[PDB]
């Protein structure tokens, strides 16, 4: 689609390498550590999806 | 003080420990994106220049 097909999406980092035939339903935001995330954040604390 | 836009300087690195620690210098950066690289994982990379 132009500018589109939102439905279809991907993971470009996890916190842990998925097992063999392991399916993950929730989208969490990766935790940075060296500051503290709640909701938005900088450096380790993006969007998965 | 920089340098201008039309005449940026660059400085070449190739004998030194690439870390990268830019938490401790403002660290509330207004646009901080990556492109090919992993934010967290380009620590833990080598390169050539």
């Amino acid at each position: 689609k132009v500018g589109g097909n939102y439905n279809y999406l991907y993971r470009l980092f996890r916190k842990s390498n998925l097992k063999p035939f392991e399916r993950d339903i929730s989208t969490e935001i990766y935790q940075a550590g060296n500051k503290p995330c709640n909701g938005v954040a900088g450096f380790n604390c993006y969007f998965p999806l | 003080r920089f340098a201008s836009v039309y005449a940026w300087n660059r400085k070449r690195i190739s004998n030194c420990v690439a870390d990268y620690s830019v938490l401790y210098n403002f660290a509330p950066f207004f646009a901080f994106k990556c492109y090919g690289v992993s934010p967290t994982k380009l620590n833990d990379l080598c390169f050539t220049n």
